[PDB]
């Protein structure tokens, strides 16, 4: 309980959140909070997320 | 004797009266081969270039099995202990890419990594993990819920039922990108359109006596699989 | 010959091998030829030579 | 299994239970079961003739393998996987259960004093080298022949 | 269920209408008895088409008390 | 506007995928009524250049594509690279990047994981000028510029190789690992084994040149055997 | 099981990349391989 | 836009090069997700604009 | 409501314009048109043969060659020759069907049951005192299937 | 086998029934000796049908 | 034809069918429920093929004659009409499949004794015996 | 309108229980639920039959509009009464809802307490005030009674949390 | 509702015995619905499962009618109820 | 007879002029939907048969082959003898370096037989059998030697005859593999002298394959006529009865 840190405010917390082992894939660790209450990803206003690398690339080949 | 431009390749292949079975949407990848009596279970993906031969004995898959790339099963014909030599995969089964399955036994829930080769009589009980690059001697026990690795793998640690959660949820993910790809075909086959008339085509040979159509009632039957023949 | 559009083989063609038997048969010519008249004569007599009773008692009553 | 950091795999050969069989041909069988599993499961994967199992081992859930039995189960739903142990292990095993004791009386095949349901039998360590009889057992629907 | 069942009621309902004065009672007693029958055998059995027939004899009992309703 | 645009590709999308289901069944009927069978042959359905709808492969033409790789979803080729006979890039859940005069082995599968941690690219992206040997196994990893990679090597997810690396063959980079610069590993559980040499750094920059033009041989003879697309 | 996206784009995540160094240099025949990520 | 995969990160140390390389590529997975999100939400515009109604009449016709 | 002129070539269609949903008549209830032998036998059925009936014969015709390749679309392992007589039997079948229904259809202007031609001197009158069809059928298709309304 | 269905052949010789099933010594002595009884040997088949009769 | 039928409710043939609005109507409703049934099992048949052509024949005479019973104006002619539909529906047990083509080689120098069969015939036989004998006895006496 | 809405809770919940629980128990309690909240539907089902083919009607004006007879009443509350009690639920039919309360998913278990049972409520509480019933309550009363007394006296002997909130 | 307008408490008590018997008796196997896998009861042609999309549809209007059938019982009673007036009239 | 004269007259209509017509409009409407569709979707295309590729000069000998999978890659100078098996997946460059494939010789599926040098022959004797996911490089693989699945054979390694490379095992170069012996393990190392009831094993094994090869040569090189005979032929015994069968 003493070592029990899991938002990493006291013990820092790796944003790889884990070691992974030589062993075992790398699967992010459980949160304490399992809520499903989740919307879809959030990305801010006026975002541009065009295809950039294929319409450089079909250029370059035009 | 093989000079040719179109490919003779066809996906599932039967061999004397040895035909492959395949359960709803199950996804094996156009290059990969299916030959002999093998029973894919539903909602099984079998990814590129994967070979699965049912030729010597049997080879039974589970439900939602992700066979990988490269990926090689084949059965041995007769194992010294005396058990069917088939191979029989569990229902959550992940193979990793460019593994080697000969004639062993794998329950459900087990993840094999890339690159391993579970030679024949090795039983990989439920919920097992073999890390990447193992090799399974033959004739070997992996208990149930023990993760392994090593060539001859050797025990590493015992599996947490959050880890085998993990694993269960990573077998069923594979669902929805099988989805996408049998969303990307079509089920009538437009190559025979491209194929330029021949001699044989136009003027055969030899002929037979009408029987049952193979596509007999298939415009009653749904197509719930794009890649049927 | 083959007349592609693009890709496609308009004047793509395979003959079917599954014909039946019996295809160019003389009893499968249009009734009242000679070729299906000879056809059905001899049909009719083999079944009268097999059916003899048969034959009086249906047509012959009839 | 108690398995260490380091250690082998171990074999199966030493980890499999043997069972002795006389088929209704009356032949003698020896096939390869393992613990956990159920006598009617090692007898299929074995190919074993004799054992019509029409209802396939039963319900899926509050099953006649789990100790103890659940009081709300359901029991054996046919007479099919009958087999007959032999003395020692038939009296390890016990006294029958209601319902597996129900349904092997309303067999229209006779049964013996030692017949139990392989489908209720859960393979276990001390099975090992038993010895059980499978005569032909009864077809009770139409589509135990299809 | 729709020819011989059917011409069952209709037996009972339009071509011996004139005796339902001795079919009710018999009725009752084939319906009471039927009832109190197989309350205890449609639990014994285990078998799929043994179900789908047990299935029809209810149905078929539930409109013979129908048809005792309607004779009334 | 967006949203609007994305809804009229897709409408347009489905019907043209109606048309054309529509105009294959009525051929496969007229096949059907003229006696024929050219409908009914069996032959491969195989697509070396898979798009998962708006996820289209994307390359240069200098690149060599073998004609039975599998490049599905968002592939990213550049130029030059070669890519083996029987290797799968799978960009289905992710990019799969791949930089200029990069060679990429026969029997070669790259996918991606589903999801990560923070800060750790799910897409597997390959630097210029990389070597892979036939028969690795990568997943979701960052092999950064001059990196050799040996044979029947299984890199995993979140593994970085940094620039003038050599793995040597029938390894295994766990997940989530870094292999330093200069630096020979070595292993199925990789180990550090020596820092390169000018000699042996000169030698794998050859031998990757050598493969690239061997791909251009081999793209060439394709073209003349009317085993290659365009 | 989870499946969000860590890589958010509304705002970069704070971390600290000083607190964990990995090892470059000095290795052993028989020591692991060091860690790629250590932001914190 | 520059590629940054494609681009000649040789003059930085190999550690600068890999960052850079990690960065641009989660910008570009960033952009991808956006792209595929904003598919996929159009899969759930064209029913609600196009089937509502049907299934309103339908509701309609058979209770009122 | 119109129908059909008999003794034309669509006089069959007659039989599909029904003034109620009743499959017969009562008793004592007055056929719509004037009885022309109400005894009617064979020859006299056969007698009142007209271009209705033979009409009626020609659509049981024209339709029943696609009904009978309908039929033979789920025929397999057969020769051309049984086929073909499979063919004939079906189609030989819904013409003979067809010429039934021109015998009834003879038998009905026979007995006044459809159009013959002849109108009663007094019709009967009848109040539509329940109405659920009038509207219904004076704005749709199914004002040519109803007879009066 | 062509038109043995799942019956496989070994090397010295041709199964006689499916993989991983039970031989059958009345079979194997049926398909050797073809009709040549030595003896009328009584098999544990033979003393249950006695038994049964 | 029963959609273009017209005619007199009365009694055709000495009186020994009925012809009325609800008959007809019974008549009419066993059809097309037949024809819905009808529909679906060659929908069925269409997947896998486990019967003859002399069970569906035998389906064929039972649906042509059934509808006959709601006609019937005598208990005589009723009896007579169940009589040919009990044997056609006898035929129809009969040609049931027996033995059929499944993945269980383990039977095939051995002996299974399937009574399904012999059980539906015995009991569909003496069943029919039973009624018969009881309607007749019942028309003899309602005769009286 | 007002029998059906009530009839129409049992599919949405046992499809519930039947699927979204984890317990492996929970498809046991499911059927305990459907069969005992069916058999106080089909009570309540006889009594609207009374109702609806005694007085032709559907409307509660038209119910004030006439009067059931002594036995007709008695018989209508009995039904009622019996059946809303299956659903309330009360002593002896209490059963069910321990079962499907230890088994149901924990959402559920917060439904099928919180609500369904209030459902229940005013259906009865609709029934009753429509119909003049001049039979002694007395009865009823002590089935309540000897619920409150048999659920408050077996607090003790619950070692489960959601058992004794069930019985709460 | 019949049973109650022809005045038959005791029918209507044993019609209610009849229908809780079978009630129990029906949805007891949907018990043993519950299987710890996925099943596999489709026919195998062409190598694929069989789904036959005609008796897919017949389902489809059968559920429909099944789960919305309640809403338009009324037209099937009027039809019914048409069909029998003329058995005496 | 009208009937049967009306029913060849509308077969030779429908089939001489609504087959070409509908199968006209059938592909005039694929070609628009798939133009419609363009560019995220794609359509079949005509897989080559890339088990015969040249490269200028170097050409494949592998006639005398009795099994060479339709999907398998040789490209090159590889000259094969009678009697060979190469299976699905195999990739065999003859260009990076010769490849000489003995008589007998099983190459199993997904085998990569390539060169890590520029010019250097790849010689696999006789009666050698290849396990599945192997990797053989630049070697000499003599007379009855067995390489079992998933191993790697190095650049120098020499394969003596009779030796057997467990599978799994990663050979490495410039490794001398005696006569009689087992190696195994990802550091190959010899692992013991072969039992004669072993190399009984392998050599039923080797047999096994030459004769699944040949079984599977017989099976994948039938033409689009008998592929469809086949299928015309199991969808018969999917309903065939034992009354048929016993006519059979
Ligand atoms: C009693 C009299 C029955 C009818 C006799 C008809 C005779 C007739 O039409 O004969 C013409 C035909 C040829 O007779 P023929 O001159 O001998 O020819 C030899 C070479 N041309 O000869 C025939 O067609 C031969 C008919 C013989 C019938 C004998 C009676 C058998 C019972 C009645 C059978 C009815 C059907 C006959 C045809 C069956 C099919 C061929
Ligand atoms: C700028 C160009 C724009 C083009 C837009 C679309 C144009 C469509 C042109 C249609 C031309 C039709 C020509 C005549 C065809 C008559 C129908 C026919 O022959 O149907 C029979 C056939 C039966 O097929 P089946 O039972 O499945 O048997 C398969 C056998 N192996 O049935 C088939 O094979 C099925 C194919 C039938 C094709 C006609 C169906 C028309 C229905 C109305 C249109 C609805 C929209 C369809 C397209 C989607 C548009 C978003
Ligand atoms: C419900 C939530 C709607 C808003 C969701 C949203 O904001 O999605 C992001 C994007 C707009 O981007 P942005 O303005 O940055 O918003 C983020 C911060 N507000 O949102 C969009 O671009 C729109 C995303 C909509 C996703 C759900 C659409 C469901 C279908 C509804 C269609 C309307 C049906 C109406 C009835 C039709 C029949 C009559
Ligand atoms: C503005 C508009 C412009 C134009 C728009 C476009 C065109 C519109 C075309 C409209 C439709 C045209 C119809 C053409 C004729 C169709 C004929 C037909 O379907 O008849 C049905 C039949 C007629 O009934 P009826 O005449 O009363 O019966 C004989 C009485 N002598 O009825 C019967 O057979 C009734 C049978 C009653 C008994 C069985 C049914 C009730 C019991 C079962 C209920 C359902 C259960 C499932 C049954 C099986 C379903 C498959
Ligand atoms: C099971 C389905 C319900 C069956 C209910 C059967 C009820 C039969 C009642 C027969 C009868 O006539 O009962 C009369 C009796 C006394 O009624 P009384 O007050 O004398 O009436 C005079 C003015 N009407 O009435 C009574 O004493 C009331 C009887 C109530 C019975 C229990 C109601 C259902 C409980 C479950
Ligand atoms: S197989 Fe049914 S009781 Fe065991």
């Amino acid at each position: 309980l003493l070592k029990f840190d899991p938002f990493g405010f006291y013990s820092p917390k790796l944003l790889s959140e884990n070691r992974p082992e030589e062993a075992m894939p790398f699967y992010e660790d459980y949160p304490q909070n399992d809520s499903h209450w989740n919307l879809w990803e959030q990305f801010p206003e006026d975002f541009e997320d065009s295809n950039a690398e294929r319409e450089a690339i079909l250029k370059s080949n035009k | 004797k093989y000079g040719e431009n179109i490919s003779k390749h066809r996906s599932l292949m039967s061999l004397y009266d040895l035909h492959p079975q395949i359960g709803y949407q199950s996804y094996i990848a156009p290059n990969s081969t299916v030959i002999g009596e093998v029973t894919i279970g539903n909602e099984t993906t079998v990814w590129y270039n994967s070979v699965i031969r049912g030729d010597v004995n049997a080879v039974q898959i589970g439900n939602n099995v992700s066979i990988g790339e490269n990926v090689v099963i084949h059965t041995a014909g007769s194992l010294p202990t005396g058990q069917p030599a088939s191979v029989d995969i569990g229902h959550y089964v992940i193979i990793g890419s460019k593994s080697t399955i000969y004639s062993c036994t794998i329950q459900d829930e087990v993840v094999i990594g890339q690159g391993c080769v579970i030679l024949e009589g090795a039983r990989i009980e439920k919920g097992a993990m073999i890390a990447a690059n193992s090799v399974v001697p033959p004739g070997r026990l992996i208990p149930a819920g023990t993760l392994w690795a090593g060539n001859p793998c050797t025990f590493v640690r015992n599996l947490t039922k959050s880890e085998l959660a993990t694993n269960i949820d990573h077998a069923k993910k594979q669902l929805h990108l099988a989805q996408q790809h049998r969303y990307e075909y079509l089920p009538y086959n437009s190559a025979y359109l491209q194929k330029s008339n021949s001699e044989e085509d136009l003027n055969p040979t030899k002929y037979d006596d009408v029987t049952i159509n193979y596509n007999f009632g298939d415009e009653e039957r749904a197509q719930e699989n794009p890649l049927k023949y | 010959g083959d007349f592609f559009v693009d890709k496609y083989n308009f004047s793509r063609r395979v003959v079917d091998h599954r014909q039946p038997y019996d295809l160019n048969f003389s009893i499968n010519n249009p009734v009242g030829s000679r070729v299906w008249f000879k056809a059905w004569k001899q049909k009719a007599i083999g079944n009268f030579l097999n059916l003899v009773g048969v034959h009086y008692a249906f047509y012959g009553a009839g | 299994h108690h398995h260490h950091a380091g250690d082998q795999a171990d074999r199966v050969a030493d980890k499999i239970i043997w069972i002795n069989i006389q088929n209704r041909i009356g032949q003698f069988e020896r096939i390869s079961a393992f613990e956990g599993e159920s006598l009617l499961e090692a007898l299929q994967r074995n190919k074993v003739a004799g054992i019509v199992a029409t209802c396939e081992g039963g319900e899926d859930i509050n099953t006649m393998l789990e100790k103890p039995i659940d009081p709300v189960t359901y029991g054996p739903f046919c007479s099919s996987c009958q087999v007959v142990v032999s003395n020692p292990w038939r009296n390890k095993m016990g006294n029958l259960h209601y319902l597996e004791e129900r349904n092997l009386v309303r067999s229209s095949y006779p049964t013996t004093e030692n017949s139990r349901l392989a489908c209720c039998i859960l393979v276990e360590k001390w099975m090992n080298e038993m010895i059980i009889s499978i005569p032909q057992n009864p077809n009770s629907v139409y589509e135990d022949n299809m | 269920f729709l020819i011989f069942f059917l011409f069952f009621s209709l037996l009972f309902i339009y071509y011996l209408s004139a005796l339902n004065n001795f079919f009710w009672i018999i009725l009752l007693i084939i319906s009471i008895i039927g009832i109190f029958y197989i309350i205890s055998i449609i639990f014994d059995i285990n078998l799929f088409k043994a179900f789908l027939a047990y299935s029809t004899i209810i149905n078929s009992i539930s409109f013979i008390l129908l048809i005792i309703a309607i004779i009334f | 506007m967006k949203l609007f645009q994305a809804m009229w590709t897709r409408t347009i999308y489905s019907i043209g995928r109606m048309v054309r289901e529509t105009g294959l069944a009525l051929d496969r009927y007229g096949c059907k009524l003229e006696q024929d069978i050219s409908c009914y042959e069996p032959l491969s359905r195989h697509r070396n250049i898979l798009p998962i709808y708006d996820l289209v492969p994307t390359f240069y033409h200098s690149t060599f594509i073998a004609p039975n790789s599998s490049l599905i979803g968002a592939v990213y080729l550049g130029q030059n690279t070669v890519v083996g006979y029987g290797s799968t890039l799978r960009g289905d859940n992710h990019a799969i990047r791949v930089g200029h005069n990069t060679v990429i082995g026969d029997k070669v599968a790259i996918s991606n994981v589903a999801t990560l941690a923070a800060g750790i690219p799910v897409s597997t992206n390959i630097g210029n000028h990389v070597n892979i040997g036939a028969g690795c196994v990568l997943q979701s990893c960052v092999v950064d510029d001059n990196v050799t990679v040996g044979h029947n090597t299984v890199i995993l997810e979140g593994s970085v190789l940094e620039r003038g690396s050599v793995i040597a063959p029938n390894s295994l980079v766990p997940a989530g690992r870094l292999i330093p610069s200069g630096q020979l590993w070595a292993g199925s559980p990789v180990r550090y084994v020596r820092d390169l040499k000018e000699e042996e750094i000169k030698l794998n920059l050859e031998q990757t040149e050598q493969n690239l033009s061997i791909g251009k041989t081999h793209k060439s003879s394709l073209i003349q055997q009317e085993a290659y697309d365009r | 099981r989870q499946n969000f996206a860590k890589n958010i784009t509304t705002t970069d995540i704070p971390k600290d990349s000083h607190h964990f160094a990995a090892k470059r240099s000095g290795f052993t025949q028989t020591e692991q391989a060091p860690f790629a990520y250590n932001d914190v | 836009f520059e590629n940054v995969l494609l681009s000649n990160r040789k003059n930085l140390t190999p550690q600068e090069s890999v960052q850079k390389v990690i960065n641009y590529a989660l910008l570009q997975d960033a952009k991808q997700r956006s792209r595929t999100l904003r598919h996929i939400k159009a899969s759930w515009v064209i029913p609600a604009l196009l089937f509502t109604y049907p299934a309103w009449y339908l509701a309609k016709g058979a209770v009122n | 409501s119109q129908t059909f002129a008999h003794d034309s070539f669509l006089g069959g269609l007659n039989l599909f314009k029904r003034r109620d949903p009743r499959f017969v008549l009562d008793q004592g209830e007055r056929p719509p048109y004037p009885i022309i032998n109400s005894n009617s036998s064979f020859v006299d059925v056969l007698s009142n043969f007209n271009k209705a009936d033979f009409g009626l014969v020609l659509f049981s015709a024209a339709i029943g060659f696609p009904l009978s390749r309908w039929v033979l679309k789920g025929l397999t392992f057969s020769s051309l020759n049984y086929r073909r007589g499979l063919f004939s039997s079906v189609y030989g079948g819904v013409i003979l069907w067809g010429l039934v229904l021109g015998f009834n259809n003879s038998y009905y202007r026979l007995n006044g049951f459809v159009d013959n031609g002849l109108v009663w001197k007094r019709k009967e009158r009848k109040l539509n005192k329940y109405d659920f069809t009038s509207e219904f059928e004076d704005n749709s298709f199914f004002k040519k299937l109803r007879i009066r309304d | 086998v062509k038109g043995k269905g799942s019956i496989r052949k070994g090397i010295h010789g041709e199964g006689f029934g499916a993989p991983s099933h039970a031989h059958d010594a009345l079979i194997h002595q049926i398909k050797q000796s073809k009709d040549t009884m030595d003896y009328q040997n009584i098999t544990n088949e033979v003393a249950q049908n006695f038994a049964n009769h | 034809y029963l959609i273009t039928f017209n005619g007199y409710s009365s009694t055709f043939w000495w009186s020994h069918f009925k012809l009325n609005n609800y008959s007809l109507y019974m008549y009419l409703l066993v059809i097309i429920f037949n024809n819905y049934f009808l529909y679906i099992t060659e929908k069925h048949i269409k997947i896998l093929n486990n019967y003859s052509i002399d069970y569906f024949f035998s389906i064929i005479n039972i649906t042509l004659f059934i509808p006959m019973i709601f006609l019937s104006n005598t208990l005589f002619t009723f009896f007579f009409l169940i009589e040919l539909v009990s044997c056609a529906i006898f035929y129809k047990f009969i040609v049931s499949k027996i033995s059929f083509k499944n993945s269980n080689y383990k039977d095939n120098y051995f002996s299974i004794f399937s009574k399904n069969y012999l059980n539906v015939l015995f009991y569909q036989y003496w069943s029919s015996f039973f009624s018969s004998v009881m309607i007749g006895f019942c028309i003899i006496y309602l005769f009286s | 309108l007002f029998f059906m809405c009530y009839e129409l809770l049992l599919i949405p919940s046992f499809l519930i229980v039947y699927f979204v629980s984890p317990s492996r128990r929970a498809i046991q309690a499911s059927l305990y639920f459907v069969i005992w909240t069916q058999l106080g539907s089909l009570l309540v089902l006889i009594a609207i039959s009374y109702i609806i083919s005694i007085t032709n009607t559907y409307e509660f004006n038209d119910l004030k509009y006439f009067n059931f007879t002594n036995s007709e009443s008695t018989i209508i509350i009995f039904l009622i009464f019996l059946g809303f009690g299956f659903k309330a639920p009360i002593w002896p039919f209490h059963y069910w809802l321990t079962k499907t309360h230890v088994e149901a998913p924990s959402g559920f278990s917060i439904y099928l307490s919180g609500f369904l049972v209030k459902t229940a409520l005013y259906g009865f509480y609709k029934f009753n005030t429509s119909i003049f019933i001049d039979i002694d309550s007395s009865i009823f009363i002590a089935i309540c009674i000897m619920g409150v007394v048999d659920s408050s006296l077996k607090m003790w002997g619950q070692t489960d949390l959601k058992k004794l909130v069930a019985y709460g | 509702l019949y049973s109650s307008f022809k005045s038959q408490y005791l029918l209507i008590l044993f019609m209610t015995i009849l229908n809780i018997f079978g009630m129990y008796f029906y949805i007891q196997n949907l018990r043993f619905v519950v299987k710890k896998n996925k099943s596999s009861i489709l026919n195998y042609k062409n190598y694929y499962v069989n789904i036959n999309y005609s008796i897919t549809l017949n389902i489809i209007l059968l559920n429909f009618f099944n789960f919305f059938g309640i809403l338009f019982l009324s037209d099937l009673i009027i039809i019914l109820n048409y069909i029998s007036s003329y058995i005496y009239i | 007879m009208l009937r049967l004269r009306l029913f060849d007259a509308y077969e030779k209509i429908s089939m001489t002029f609504l087959g070409p017509l509908y199968r006209r409009i059938g592909k005039s409407l694929a070609q628009t939907g798939l133009n419609i569709q363009q560019p995220y979707t794609s359509d079949d295309r005509l897989v080559p048969s890339l088990r015969n590729i040249r490269v200028t000069n170097k050409i494949p000998s592998i006639n005398d082959s009795e099994f060479i999978a339709p999907n398998s890659v040789v490209i090159g100078d590889v000259i094969t003898k009678e009697g060979s098996s190469i299976w699905y997946g195999a990739t065999l460059r003859g260009e990076l370096g010769p490849i000489e494939i003995g008589k007998q010789t099983v190459i199993q599926d997904l085998v990569n037989i390539q060169s890590g040098k520029q010019n250097q022959k790849t010689q696999i004797g006789d009666n050698v059998f290849i396990g599945p996911n192997s990797y053989i490089q630049s070697s000499k693989i003599n007379d009855n030697s067995f390489v079992g699945m998933g191993s790697t054979v190095s650049t120098g390694c020499n394969l003596a005859s009779n030796a057997v490379v467990a599978a799994g095992s990663v050979v490495p170069e410039n490794t001398q593999v005696p006569s009689n012996q087992i190696w195994a393990g990802s550091p190959a190392q010899y692992l013991r002298d072969i039992t004669p009831e072993e190399r009984q094993v392998l050599q039923e094994h080797h047999q096994e394959c030459v004769q699944l090869a040949r079984i599977h040569a017989e099976e994948t090189e039938k033409s689009f006529r008998e592929v469809l005979n086949d299928f015309d032929r199991i969808t018969a015994e999917a309903e065939y009865d034992h009354e048929s069968l016993a006519l059979q």
